[PDB]
């Protein structure tokens, strides 16, 4: 359930 | 069966351009994203940017002005290009996909990568030379002595990849003349030298140069 | 701008026992619960290669052996059993902010039992004499530690300033390096002398040995 890197796109 | 393999010069002069290209197959990069990593030889590992899937494409803030990342789905290429290069630009260029296609901004397959010389100098082939084996059944010492070539790197195999076991190709050393030198030697037994013949193939990607040398020894 | 200081540089680990690689943050690499941080393995002549994933996840194919702990700031990966295989670079990154960023490495050195040195020695090539240069390379063979002295001598005379050494990468089968020392000389003085000796002294060697030929002999 680990979100995307914070520093990609979103 | 994923594969990255990137192609570009091996040397360029300073101020001048560089353009590298990443060749992927067994993914599309429509879904996947594909970072451009560097390593200066001796040194580590530097985040150069990114282009997603959707195309977005994000650049190392220190080197934004002078970078450009672009791709070609349909063609499956990813293509970089840095200006007003200097020497410590000098490094091994590689391209490596984001982690599972998850964007954690982690790298699962990487390229072998491909060597970058930033120097005015202009390339040159290696002269090759035997380095016979002694008059010694035990254990028997034979190589090949890669001369005088610039940039780095050369490759060096035995009988086009027969022979891997006891092989060891030394790190290149920067001679006072500005060119490189190594040495490959193997470790065979003593017994297989009347018999079997070894032959060290060289390769220098930048000069696109290719020597098999047969290393014998005897007829004095 | 996010540092990874990474500690210690180099580190030594004998077979059978424990390694224990520190890897500190400037900031925090944390959100949502997740810490973005990861571990590579780099062999030479080879890609860095992904073996922890979100500080503490194992990559499918990695042994058991590797473990990734921390959160925060405060990283470690651990290996125990330590393997010969296991001989290469370990890099720490994080995916906190923009730009990443890798510590500078951790370089693990393998122990073993110490072995000594199988030396060999090689005359100039006929074609290479013809260019106009000499090039008399001697080779150590699979030793350990890679502390070694290597001395020439032309006509019992000592030399220093026109040799240069090149070490292998510690060996991923046998933990073993391998080592040439090349002195470098004109044809004309090459001519000029008769007797040329390598001598090689080695903690696994009760006292240096000596390799050496004349020119003209097989």
């Amino acid at each position: 359930q680990a979100p995307a890197s914070p520093a990609a796109p979103a | 069966e994923v594969k990255l393999q990137e192609s570009g010069p091996g040397l360029v002069a300073p101020s001048q351009s560089l353009s590298i290209t990443c060749t992927v197959s067994g993914f599309s990069l429509t879904g996947y994203g594909v970072n451009w990593v560097r390593q200066p030889p001796g040194k580590g590992l530097e985040w150069l940017g990114m282009i997603w899937g959707d195309g977005i494409t994000d650049y190392n803030s220190a080197l934004k002005s002078r970078l450009s990342i672009s791709k070609d789905n349909s063609k499956s290429q990813v293509f970089l290009k840095m200006n007003s290069l200097q020497t410590d630009d000098t490094a091994r260029y590689y391209c490596a996909r984001d982690y599972y296609g998850r964007r954690y901004y982690a790298m699962d397959y990487w390229g072998q990568g491909t060597s970058v010389t930033v120097s005015s100098a202009s390339t040159k082939g290696p002269s090759v030379f035997p380095l016979a084996p002694s008059s010694k059944g035990g254990t028997a010492a034979l190589g090949c002595l890669v001369k005088d070539y610039f940039p780095e790197p050369v490759t060096v195999s035995w009988n086009s990849g027969a022979l891997t076991s006891g092989v060891h190709t030394f790190p290149a050393v920067l001679q006072s003349s500005g060119l490189y030198s190594l040495s490959s030697v193997v470790t065979v037994p003593s017994s297989s030298l009347g018999t079997q013949t070894y032959i060290c193939n060289v390769n220098h990607k930048p000069s696109n140069t290719k020597v098999d040398k047969k290393v014998e020894p005897k007829s004095c | 701008d996010i540092e990874l200081t990474q500690s210690p540089a180099s580190l030594a680990v004998s077979l059978g026992q424990r390694a224990t690689i520190s890897c500190r943050a400037s900031k925090s690499v944390s959100s949502s619960g997740y810490n973005y941080m990861f571990w590579y393995q780099q062999k030479p002549g080879q890609p860095p290669k992904l073996l922890i994933y979100l500080a503490s996840n194992l990559e499918s194919g990695v042994p058991d052996r590797f473990w990734g702990s921390g959160s925060g700031t405060d990283f470690t990966l651990n290996i125990h059993p330590v393997e010969e295989e296991d001989a290469a670079t370990y890099y720490c990154q994080h995916s906190r902010e923009l730009p990443l960023t890798f510590g500078a490495g951790t370089k693990l050195e393998i122990k073993r039992t110490v072995a000594a040195p199988s030396v060999f020695i090689f005359p100039p090539s006929d074609e290479q004499l013809k260019s106009g240069t000499a090039s008399v390379v001697c080779l150590l063979n699979n030793f350990y530690p890679r502390e070694a002295k290597v001395q020439w001598k032309v006509d019992n005379a000592l030399q220093s300033g026109n040799s240069q050494e090149s070490v292998t990468e510690q060996d991923s089968k046998d933990s073993t390096y391998s080592l040439s020392s090349t002195l470098t000389l004109s044809k004309a003085d090459y001519e000029k002398h008769k007797v040329y000796a390598c001598e090689v002294t080695h903690q696994g060697l009760s006292s240096p040995v000596t390799k050496s030929f004349n020119r003209g002999e097989c």
